[PDB]
């Protein structure tokens, strides 16, 4: 049968995917440092790529792509889309976004920011970097100088983006959200986005007046459980699936969630991807990769898209954990490991 | 006109050796009696075969090569085989009983013994030597004599020639092929002994050439004569600017000026393209764009890594046949704008490259079909380090519990020397880290 | 590289001789020393283990000791009795009794000198003597406790040599007298120190697979003995014919034995034979790892393995031999230590033994050898804290405290297996 | 992107194409090593011997 090493013990998806594997009597799991097993489930810094595929007679597969970091950091992603000729200096898609260190564009930077400050026009962006989590590390400011001061009193590599102004907001409540797609790449580069997604809403209103409240702008999961009354009056955990957020937007907006939204969400998943497929596809490869992305969308007013960020260890919605998990099984595993309708949408590219 | 000569150590240095040699022959038009109708100056000259071939007064074209194995079955055979009449007794030498895949039986126990021996051999070729350019040393990482002796050697010769050359063709070992539990043991070992006394250094790894044989060259269970020959391909592709006419590495200087910027990195990767199976009758011919694609294909590398995560120091391209130079550069502009290739900010973003009209010779009856093209992509990228990992990785499985390490005490070694030689493949593995990665 | 050949005592006596009847047969070599074979493969390693003779006759590198005259006169008149070197044969009179004191210290002493001559002998006429197999029990007296004797000064001589043995411990299942656990369990001591490998012969394991696997109902030293020519032939040969793996003694030392004192090896055969139906590589490879084929009463699903070679005879796809020695890894990858890398190593060799199209033999370091010295050392104790049977010792002029020395060794070398079984990367 | 030095022969040419610019051990200490791992055997060697005689 098929042999398989854990090694991510902090993984809700990958211990729901270990969890079914074993169930299936077809796989059996081996201690973290055996090497004479089929599938990795690695972990996510410093993956020793370099080891796999050299096991005589073993087909190796594992679940990150090596070089995806490019894609999923965030200093990376805005050097990425501004280089890559696939990605121009310009796509629509993505906030105006420049690197700033405490190669660097501390001077461009300034440069957009006083010519809005002149044009008068919305001028507030969001300092931001990979290295905080749970909210922490954030700053939306009006001022540059603010922004600038925030960034040098760190050691980690920012970037700065212009704030969407004008988001679209939910009724009632007028409060903010975001879009988080699951995409799934298997070793041929398919490109699978799982047909459930989720709205992470803000609970509380939205205020554009002062930014010094980081709850009705922030929408992350945490910042809401814990800094926002109202966590879960309009629909549980803050969060809103598919099928709501669709007859909404009928109800409301007179349209429907796969011709306002998600062919932009297709749009830009597949832009991204098959930019750095050159980079990181594993086909002529002595070992194989997939990977889960967790692609994070906001929405403004006009309902354009605008890609956020993407996430290469993401975690799921607990409502979806079961039906994606077993997906990952079916596409991504089973497909190079073969055992005794599809919750997925290809990408063709 | 400089000579090199070339030194095979142990059953893979020895074997990989002979095949080399019978391919030379093949290309140089020398029939295994020593004789070589095409050379009109009769014993003597100065053309650039003569860089690896000596002459008699009868005629006889004599390989500049030394053979050393402590045990007599691999050589003998170069004894009783096809080209036994190119070689005399002075250049086979042979002991009574192996390194028995003891880095320290090889290096210490038995060198010892030895080493004077071999020196003397080679001290008798160099004094045929009008100009002595150095050496090629061919040996394995894993056998006791490849490992153990060959860094004996190889420290001497840095003391008995000091100003000269010394490249490496060097066998990384592979479970598929190996015989021994122990060879990365004796690959950390002589890999930290030999550093120092090595100008660069062209690693194979026999899971390459093993996967290889099995995929272009549809053999189910390629044999030492399957790899060899396909080795000794890569070996000709790279040695021929210093046996033809030519502008492009015509020195073994030349390898460390334009491969090596930094010493101690001095492991260039090799990749060869077209390897055409001989039972496939009529094949489609690659084009120049195609075998130089290929050359950033690891399917066809000489080590299993992946150059896109790394990045290169160097890089030059050694084309056999019918090339010309527009098709190189033409080609070139269409790979750079669809491959990751990625040089070091401190060097130049470009390729040496050189074209020799003579298409690839090989072995009549052999498994390589002959083709009209072909070329061999020299490239010193940081991705072969991943190669130093894997093999530190097992050195630590084994070393951890002090596995096998009193087979090499009991020969002398102190256990020392192992975390010494360990300590500094670390170094080296950061080495290449400091070069390759943001 | 030659090979000098040693059996010593009755029980090594017999399995020697077929160990040289089985190995002449497959050499092409008949009972006058006289090579009527057919292939070129057969003489190309012969000299390992034969002379050359004038009139182109072979003659084994075989030293034949025994401290009584019976079973040396038996195997010169067995089937291949005249194929032995005259002068090799090297025996007493009074016997030992069973006796490992006897062997080791008094009737033994008298004719170790004698044997060491002709070992002298034999080695002087080696281009490069390569090592020495001795072949005996440990339960009695002259295989055990001269053998041991033997070693001893073997290594003394020559103490830059290989020495393998393969020793046949007893087992109270196929038992001559009560005091085998003293005699084997003094003799395990020996081994530890001064033997590089030693293959376990359990004479539990070929009663086991005689009566269940073989059907036989009652068992004889034959058919034992039968098993253990087969089996000593399939480990000797990556010695005996062209072969890159294990091809040497110390080579085979090197990649079998990572720590000193656990070099006791488990071997299996595969097809169990005493047929005429074409056995598949699945089939010899599934059976070569079946605890049922082993050699030694120990259950390899008990321990791990520390390293693991085997040999495959006959024509066959190497293909479909790496294809499934690779996937019985897989079947039991819990059972291979993960801190010593590829350490199964495979070879083939086209010449298959007599009677059978192909054939599978297997030599296996498992830390659960243990359980062999764990079963001698309880019968051992079960006697000693009784001090019974031991005036038969003491009478030849040992002291208790060489039993209580032995013993302490042997638990030494139980725990030892034990450290490395539980150890993990 | 450039090319440079090409140099040409009967037998092939040679050129360099560049796409973006820029941006020992004693023979004593030998045989002191070896023969110190030559006494490192002697001894043990001796050891045994002793065991032997023992
Ligand atoms: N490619 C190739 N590899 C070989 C050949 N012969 C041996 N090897 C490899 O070399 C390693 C074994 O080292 P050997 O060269 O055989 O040992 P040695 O140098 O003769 O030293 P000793 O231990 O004294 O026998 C293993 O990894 C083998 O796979 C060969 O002819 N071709
Ligand atoms: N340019 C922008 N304009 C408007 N809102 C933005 C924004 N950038 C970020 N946000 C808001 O800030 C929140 C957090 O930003 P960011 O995505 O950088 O944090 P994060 O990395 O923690 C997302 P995740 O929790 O999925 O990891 C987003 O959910 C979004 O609501
Ligand atoms: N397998 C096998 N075991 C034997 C044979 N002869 C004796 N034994 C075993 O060997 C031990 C007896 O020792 P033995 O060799 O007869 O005494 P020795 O002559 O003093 O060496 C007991 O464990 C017996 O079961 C034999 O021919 N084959
Ligand atoms: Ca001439
Ligand atoms: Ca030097
Ligand atoms: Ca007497
Ligand atoms: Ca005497
Ligand atoms: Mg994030
Ligand atoms: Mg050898
Ligand atoms: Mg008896």
């Amino acid at each position: 049968m098929y042999t398989f090493v854990v090694r991510d013990e902090n993984s809700s998806v990958y211990a729901e995917v270990s969890r079914l594997l074993l169930a299936t009597g077809q796989w059996k799991r081996l201690r973290k440092d055996n090497p004479r097993f089929n599938l990795m489930l690695g972990e996510r810094n410093r993956l020793p790529f370099g080891r796999l595929g050299h096991e005589p007679g073993l087909v190796q597969l594992v679940n990150y792509y090596r070089g995806a970091d490019k894609l999923c950091r965030k200093a990376s992603l805005v050097k990425l889309i501004k280089t890559s000729p696939e990605l121009s200096e310009s796509c629509t898609w993505f906030p105006e976004s420049y690197v700033i260190y405490p190669t660097d564009e501390r001077e461009v930077f300034l440069a957009a920011y006083n010519r809005r400050r002149e044009g008068r026009e919305g001028n507030v962006w969001i300092a931001k970097s990979s290295a905080g989590a749970k909210g922490e590390g954030i700053l939306i400011s009006s001022e540059a100088s603010e922004l600038l001061d925030f960034i040098d009193e760190q050691g980690q590599v920012h970037v700065i983006q212009k704030y969407l102004e004008k988001p679209l907001l939910l009724e009632p409540g007028h409060r903010k959200f975001d879009i988080r797609s699951w995409v799934l790449v298997d070793h041929l580069y398919n490109i699978y986005l799982y047909r459930e997604g989720v709205l992470r809403t803000s609970s509380e209103p939205y205020n554009s007046a002062n930014f010094q409240d980081k709850t009705c702008h922030l929408t992350n999961h945490c910042i809401q459980k814990e800094y926002s009354k109202n966590y879960g009056r309009y629909e549980e955990g803050n969060e809103m699936f598919f099928e709501e957020f669709n007859q909404y937007l009928m109800d409301a907006l007179n349209t429907t969630l796969e011709n306002s939204i998600l062919l932009q969400i297709k749009h830009i998943i597949r832009s991204c991807l098959m930019c750095i497929e050159p980079a990181i596809s594993t086909k002529h490869l002595h070992y194989q990769s997939f990977q889960l992305f967790g692609f994070d969308f906001m929405v403004d007013e006009e309902l354009k898209v605008w890609l956020i960020e993407v996430n290469g260890a993401p975690a799921c919605a607990q409502k979806l954990y079961a039906e994606l998990c077993q997906g990952i099984v079916d596409v991504a595993i089973s497909s190079v490991f073969p055992l005794a309708t599809s919750i997925f949408i290809k990408l063709h590219h | 006109m400089r000579e090199c000569i070339s030194i095979h150590v142990g059953q893979a240095g020895v074997q990989i050796g002979n095949a080399c040699w019978e391919l030379y022959c093949l290309e140089h038009g020398i029939q295994p009696d020593g004789q070589m109708p095409s050379d009109k100056t009769i014993g003597g000259g100065d053309d650039s075969f003569n860089t690896f071939f000596s002459e008699t007064g009868a005629g006889k074209h004599v390989p500049r090569a030394v053979f050393v194995d402590l045990e007599p079955t691999v050589i003998d055979e170069v004894r009783t085989g096809t080209y036994r009449q190119l070689f005399h007794p002075e250049q086979l030498i042979t002991g009574k009983e192996d390194a028995a895949n003891n880095y320290a039986r090889g290096h210490y126990t038995i060198g010892k013994e030895i080493i004077d021996l071999v020196l003397d051999r080679i001290r008798k070729l160099a004094d045929q030597c009008t100009g002595l350019q150095g050496f090629l040393v061919f040996h394995s990482f894993g056998g006791g004599t490849g490992s153990g002796f060959t860094s004996l050697l190889m420290e001497r010769l840095s003391v008995d020639y000091g100003k000269k050359s010394k490249l490496e063709f060097s066998i990384y070992p592979a479970p598929q092929v190996s015989t021994a539990v122990v060879e990365p043991y004796n690959s950390i070992l002589t890999t930290h002994t030999t550093l120092e006394h090595s100008d660069c250094a062209f690693m194979v790894d026999n899971e390459a050439i093993y996967d290889i044989c099995r995929r272009n060259l549809d053999i189910e269970r390629p044999t030492y004569t399957n790899l060899n020959r396909l080795i000794s391909q890569i070996v000709s592709s790279i040695t021929a600017s210093l046996r033809f006419d030519g502008a492009l590495n015509v020195d073994l200087t030349e390898f460390q000026t334009n491969l090596v910027p930094y010493p101690r990195i001095h492991f260039p990767l090799a990749t060869y393209a077209p390897v055409i199976s001989a039972e496939k009758a009529y094949h489609e011919q690659l084009s120049v764009a195609e075998i130089t694609n290929a050359c950033f294909e690891p399917a066809n590398q000489m080590v299993k890594c992946d150059p896109r995560h790394g990045k290169y120091m160097a890089c030059c391209l050694l084309y056999r046949g019918d090339v010309v130079p527009k098709d190189v550069n033409a080609a070139i502009a269409t790979i750079k704008t669809k491959r990751s290739i990625q040089f070091v900010d401190w060097c130049p973003t470009g390729f040496k490259v050189g074209i020799n009209y003579q298409p690839p010779t090989v072995v009549p009856g052999g498994d390589l079909a002959k083709v009209q093209r072909a070329v061999c992509m020299l490239s010193n990228t940081t991705a072969i380090a991943e190669a130093w990992a894997r093999l530190d990785h097992k050195f630590d499985l084994m070393y951890a519990k002090r596995a096998f390490v009193h087979w090499y005490v009991g020969e002398g070694m102190e256990e020392g020397e192992f975390s010494e030689a360990r300590e500094d493949m670390a170094a080296l593995e950061k080495d290449y880290e400091e070069v390759g990665v943001d | 590289r030659e090979i000098v050949h040693i059996q010593a005592g009755q029980c090594g006596n017999q399995i020697g001789a077929k160990f040289w009847e089985v190995i002449s047969d497959e050499h092409g070599i008949d009972p006058t020393g006289s090579y009527h074979g057919d292939s070129d493969l057969q003489l190309e390693r012969i000299n390992v283990y034969y002379n050359e003779a004038t009139g182109n006759k072979y003659v084994p590198r075989a030293i034949l000791v025994d401290l009584e005259p019976g079973t040396m006169d038996s195997v010169r008149s067995g089937p291949f009795g005249q194929i032995f070197r005259p002068d090799n044969f090297v025996f007493g009179q009074s016997g030992a009794g069973n006796n490992w004191a006897k062997g080791h210290y008094t009737e033994g002493a008298e004719l170790v000198d004698s044997v060491l001559d002709v070992v002298r002998k034999e080695s002087e006429s080696c281009d490069c003597l390569q090592g020495f197999q001795l072949t005996h029990s440990l339960g009695g007296g002259t295989g055990s406790g001269m053998g041991t004797l033997l070693i001893s000064k073997i290594r003394e001589e020559y103490p830059d040599r290989i020495m393998n043995t393969f020793s046949v411990m007893p087992s109270p299942k196929v038992s001559d007298t009560v005091v085998e656990p003293y005699n084997a369990t003094l003799s395990v001591h020996q081994l530890v120190e001064n033997t590089d490998e030693t293959y376990c012969i359990d004479n539990e394991a070929l009663y086991d697979i005689c009566f269940r696997t073989l059907k036989l109902t009652t068992p004889t030293y034959g058919d034992l003995n039968h098993l253990v020519s087969a089996t000593m032939s399939g480990v000797t040969t990556c010695l005996r014919f062209p072969g890159q793996l294990n091809a040497d003694l110390r080579k085979l030392a090197v990649n079998m034995v990572p720590f000193p004192r656990l070099h006791f090896f488990m071997p299996g055969f595969a097809p169990l034979t005493s047929q005429y139906r074409a056995l598949t590589v699945p089939e010899l490879t599934q059976q070569m790892f079946d605890s049922k084929n082993m050699m030694a009463a120990c259950d390899p699903r008990h321990g791990r393995y520390l390293t693991v070679a085997a040999i495959f005879r006959g024509r066959m796809s190497m293909k479909e031999v790496d294809e499934q020695m690779l996937n019985v890894q897989n079947k039991n990858s819990s059972y291979f230590v993960e801190w010593i890398p590829n350490n199964v190593k495979t070879a083939v060799c086209d010449i298959p033994p007599r009677g059978l199209k192909m054939s599978a033999t297997f030599i296996g370091n498992s830390t659960a050898i243990q359980e062999l010295f764990k079963r001698i050392s309880e019968q051992f104790t079960a006697m000693f804290r009784r001090k019974a049977f031991l005036h038969w010792y003491t009478g030849e002029g040992m002291d208790e405290m060489e039993f209580t020395e032995a013993e302490s060794n042997m638990n030494d070398l139980v725990s030892e297996y034990q450290q490395y079984q539980d150890a993990t990367a | 992107m450039e090319v440079i030095e090409l140099n040409k022969c009967t037998s092939g040419q040679s050129f360099e194409v560049i796409l973006k610019p820029p941006s020992d051990p004693s023979l004593e200490e030998i045989q002191k090593k070896l023969e110190a791992a030559e006494e490192r055997r002697k001894y043990q060697e001796a050891e045994l011997l002793k065991h032997l005689a023992e």
